[PDB]
């Protein structure tokens, strides 16, 4: 990595795109501008604030990106300590700025390592009361290495869990209550697995660490990346959406805020992965009290999913996703109850049509597949 | 048999994650693309974003730590 520059331009296109496409922009400022002693040095920061409050642009803020590889990456070294004074600093920066009321999140460490635990605790110990969130990044494989068993493995979904519980071992004794965030994460790091991170196999690990981020008490779920040179890219090259899309889409339809648990009874439950959610209101086919189950079949035969009492003679919905062949899991396409997905125009996105199960059926679930069923009339008073 | 109950706990919320539980990134690299104006241009890529709305975008990424504002720029 070299220092490059960037324009006024950049910011423009940058803001109007979040602006434009209804998100709201997080902007990363470069720590590594250090003064002698090695303090932040803030002022190319003064800049962009004041170019950004001059255009009148509602911006969130962090600082730094995985400080912990600083000293690999850049022949530095910053400690928590340090770069919790850093957060300070840019916190009286944005409270001196026109955006005064603008949120501060950080620090955007890796995953827990030895090291990367008392980076943590140390920065949070410092600047811990300024940040509105704790970000942290999250990788299952090294993109050179993964293979398409790891995609598939259990094992390999169930560290993720012991991740998290690392973090929150950290924040809870230092800042109890502090939101956290997944700042950046994905199936595999350097730039994703080929074939791997682009395809309906991706769908395993992202939906599920959706289910355990949200059952865990993660608040937000950073996907590396929406488009750009990795494999992970929801979108690819060609502005086409891959099966991670659809599947970001189809959650994001269906799956309310209010996070429930559902489980699967017997010694074995580590193949057949279940997570319950209040049904998602906005949506105008669903009514307070519905539930959206969600469901990942690791078997390689179809499960069928036993609803408990007393939801077992409720109308289902089915949103099952299997891809479109030739390349099974390794495919770029995927349909939703066997039909096709595809951008009806450059404007248009396709209904994501249900298929509604005859009243007390169990649900099927194919091997190597995840669904979404909506429990219609469940009455949860959670849900309401 | 290939038949499996589930359990289900509904007494109470157990968690509330943001609407923008669900969010994205574009990595601070793309800036250094010369394309970086074409590709966030794109209204077919705008479609795809305003799908996932509400959600946060972190523009961010290894070059977050290597990339310097120029105004003269
Ligand atoms: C997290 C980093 O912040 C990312 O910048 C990095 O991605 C590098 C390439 N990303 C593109 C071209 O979209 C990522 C990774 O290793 O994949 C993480 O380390
Ligand atoms: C920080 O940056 C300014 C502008 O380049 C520089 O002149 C100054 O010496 C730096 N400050 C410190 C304290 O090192
Ligand atoms: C952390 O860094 C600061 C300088 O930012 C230094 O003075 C302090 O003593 C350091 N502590 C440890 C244990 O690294
Ligand atoms: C599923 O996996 C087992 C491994 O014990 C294998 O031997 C079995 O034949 C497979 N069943 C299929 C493909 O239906």
């Amino acid at each position: 990595f070299k220092n490059s520059t960037y324009s006024r331009s950049s910011v423009d296109v940058l803001y109007t795109f979040a602006n434009c496409s209804g998100l709201d922009l997080i902007f990363g400022l470069n720590a590594l501008l250090r003064t002698a002693d090695l303090q932040w040095n803030s002022s190319n920061a003064q800049l962009l604030l004041d170019y950004c409050s001059s255009k009148g642009y509602n911006i969130s803020w962090e600082l730094g990106n995985e400080p912990n590889s600083f000293l690999k990456k850049a022949d530095i070294f910053i400690n928590g300590s340090q770069l919790g004074e850093d957060f300070i600093q840019l916190h009286k920066l944005l409270r001196k700025s026109t955006f005064k009321n603008a949120k501060l999140y950080g620090p955007d460490v890796g995953q827990p390592r030895r090291k990367t635990a008392k980076m943590l605790k140390s920065f949070l110990k410092a600047g811990g009361e300024v940040i509105d969130s704790v970000t942290w990044h999250h990788y299952y494989l090294n993109g050179r290495t993964a293979t398409r068993e790891d995609f598939l493995n259990p094992d390999v979904l169930d560290i993720f869990i012991s991740s998290v519980q690392k973090v929150f071992q950290v924040v809870e004794s230092t800042r109890p209550g502090k939101k956290v965030w997944l700042g950046e994460t994905s199936s595999a790091y350097g730039g994703g697995a080929p074939l791997l991170s682009d395809t309906f196999a991706a769908g395993f690990m992202w939906l599920d660490k959706l289910g355990l981020s949200a059952r865990m008490g993660i608040e937000v779920v950073m996907r590396q990346v929406f488009f750009g040179a990795g494999n992970y890219h929801l979108v690819d090259e060609n502005f086409d959406p891959l099966p991670d899309y659809w599947l970001s889409l189809l959650f994001k339809k269906l799956v309310g805020t209010k996070v429930l648990m559902a489980s699967v009874q017997g010694s074995k439950r580590r193949k057949l992965r279940v997570y319950l959610h209040c049904t998602n209101t906005d949506n105008p086919r669903y009514k307070e009290g519905d539930l959206t189950l969600y469901a990942i079949n690791l078997h390689n035969v179809t499960k069928y999913l036993r609803l408990p009492y007393p939801f077992s003679n409720k109308q289902v919905d089915k949103y099952l996703l299997r891809p479109l062949g030739p390349h099974g899991l390794l495919s770029k396409s995927v349909q939703l109850n066997g039909l096709t997905l595809k951008m009806v125009d450059d404007q248009t996105l396709p209904p994501l049509m249900e298929k509604p199960l005859r009243p007390g059926s169990s649900l099927g679930l194919p091997a190597f597949s995840y669904s979404f069923f909506v429990i219609r009339n469940a009455k949860v008073a959670a849900c309401i | 048999q290939d038949v499996v109950d589930l359990d289900f706990f509904t007494q109470e919320p157990l968690h509330l994650v943001s609407p923008s539980f669900l969010s994205v990134t574009i990595d601070a690299n793309l800036a250094t693309d010369p394309r970086f104006l074409i590709l966030l241009g794109s209204p077919k890529l705008r479609t795809l974003a305003r799908g996932l709305s509400p959600a946060y975008l972190r523009f961010g990424g290894t070059k977050t730590d290597f990339l310097i504002f120029d105004p003269k720029k």
